[PDB]
């Protein structure tokens, strides 16, 4: 799923097929450096696009003076009783009125939806 | 250790003259070049530009050896001069001015794709994908 | 309040707008910078806990 | 809390905001009816509205009861700032 760079000329390693041992070989076009593939899959295309933005929001958003705050929902990892919540603010806005939270305690940065 | 409790004081001089101009030769750490493997080197100004401005051409080991191209930095003394500080047998320090900064990079002596030929190849390949469709 | 009772005296005190900016109580705010700010419209009504 | 269910052919925002708009319209209609409910026979607005000379029955309610709900481009006031309408609100405020 990732990418492979050549170890000699630092370029993009293409996948190739050899008719001897039935194993995927990654080859270079400039040089002909070789090696075998460990996962033996090339292409993947996610159309659902249901990526949870809990992996994209940053912990320093709790320094924003223009975001609402809450005393109801406390943090689990530290027990702080003050959070700051917001919406998806991104694409995939068909049914996007969820409410992600971020703890505001210094050096906690814990994030969670509900 | 002496790096922790080490103490000393040495004199510094800045001679108004030198027998040779001093330059910096910089290498990417990521290459981790073994200088011991350099049995010999040749060093000449680059010929693409056909002097003091010329980029350097470094050829390691005389005949059979490595090759790098050195490209001059934009500035070296535009705001602050750079000095080479060297230790002398008397313990005193000697400072040497840096004349220039050259950037040295590794070279790929493999593969030669050709212009007009490459473009012609691309169109045929592009054409081939369009042909025999549905 | 120390800034007001000495600002109503500019006629014979030589204390004016310039001595007010240089003391860090007001500040010019551009339009771009105005997107990273949180404004209150009125002190006595929006800054109460 | 994700307890809304979209209707056929309606996004959640649609379904969301059009339900909010329907509630706002019902409230405005009730306020207008209340404003109309209280006039006298000697009133001079009712005297120009009834005879049809000048005016309409909504100007009475706008003068007496409620101006109502504004909207540009046929939809609610947009977010001209980023996630706000003015620097006097907190972000993503959807109230009336
Ligand atoms: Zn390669
Ligand atoms: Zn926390």
């Amino acid at each position: 799923v990732g990418i492979r760079f050549c170890q000699e000329c630092n370029n993009m390693l293409y996948p190739k097929e050899d008719k001897e041992n039935r194993i995927l070989l990654y080859a270079c076009r400039n040089c002909d450096y070789q090696q075998e593939a460990d996962n033996s899959c090339i292409y993947v295309n996610k159309i659902t696009h249901e990526v949870d933005e809990l992996t994209q929001i940053i912990a320093d958003v709790s320094q924003d003076p223009t975001l609402p705050r809450t005393e109801d929902h406390p943090c689990q990892k530290c027990g702080h009783k003050e959070a700051v919540f917001f919406q998806s603010h991104s694409a995939r806005a068909e049914d996007a009125m969820r409410l992600y939270y971020v703890c505001t305690a210094p050096h906690c940065g814990h994030r969670w939806t509900e | 250790g002496p790096s922790s409790q080490n103490v000393t004081e040495y004199v510094v001089r800045v001679p108004k003259n030198t027998t040779k101009k001093y330059n910096i030769m910089a290498f990417n750490a990521a290459d981790k070049v073994n200088f011991a493997t350099w049995n010999q080197a040749r060093l000449e100004r680059d010929l693409s530009n056909k002097p003091e401005d010329q980029p350097w051409l470094l050829r390691v080991n005389g005949k059979s050896g490595r090759k790098f191209k050195g490209i001059k930095k934009g500035g070296v003394t535009e705001n602050t001069s750079y000095y080479i500080f060297t230790q002398c047998p008397d313990g005193a320090f000697e400072a040497f001015p840096v004349h220039n900064w050259y950037n040295f990079t590794p070279l790929a002596r493999h593969r030669t794709l050709t212009a007009e030929e490459a473009e012609e190849e691309w169109e045929r390949r592009n054409k081939v994908l369009n042909h025999f469709s549905i | 309040k120390r800034h007001i009772d000495q600002l109503k005296e500019r006629e014979y005190n030589n204390y004016s707008w310039q001595d007010l900016v240089a003391s860090g109580v007001v500040e010019y705010i551009d339009t771009l910078e105005e997107e990273t700010v949180m404004l209150a419209m009125t002190p006595d009504d929006l800054q109460e806990k | 809390n994700n307890e809304l269910e979209p209707t056929p052919g309606n996004t959640l925002r649609q379904t969301f905001e059009n339900q909010v708009n329907r509630i706002l319209n019902d409230a405005r209609d009730k306020t207008g009816s209340s404003a109309q409910k209280s006039l006298s026979e000697y009133n001079n607005f009712k005297s120009m509205v009834v005879s049809g000379a000048k005016g309409s029955k909504i100007n009475i309610s706008q003068v007496i009861a409620v101006v109502g709900q504004q909207n540009v481009e046929g939809k609610r006031i947009p977010f001209g700032f980023k996630h706000r309408t003015l620097p006097h609100f907190i972000k993503d405020d959807y109230g009336p």
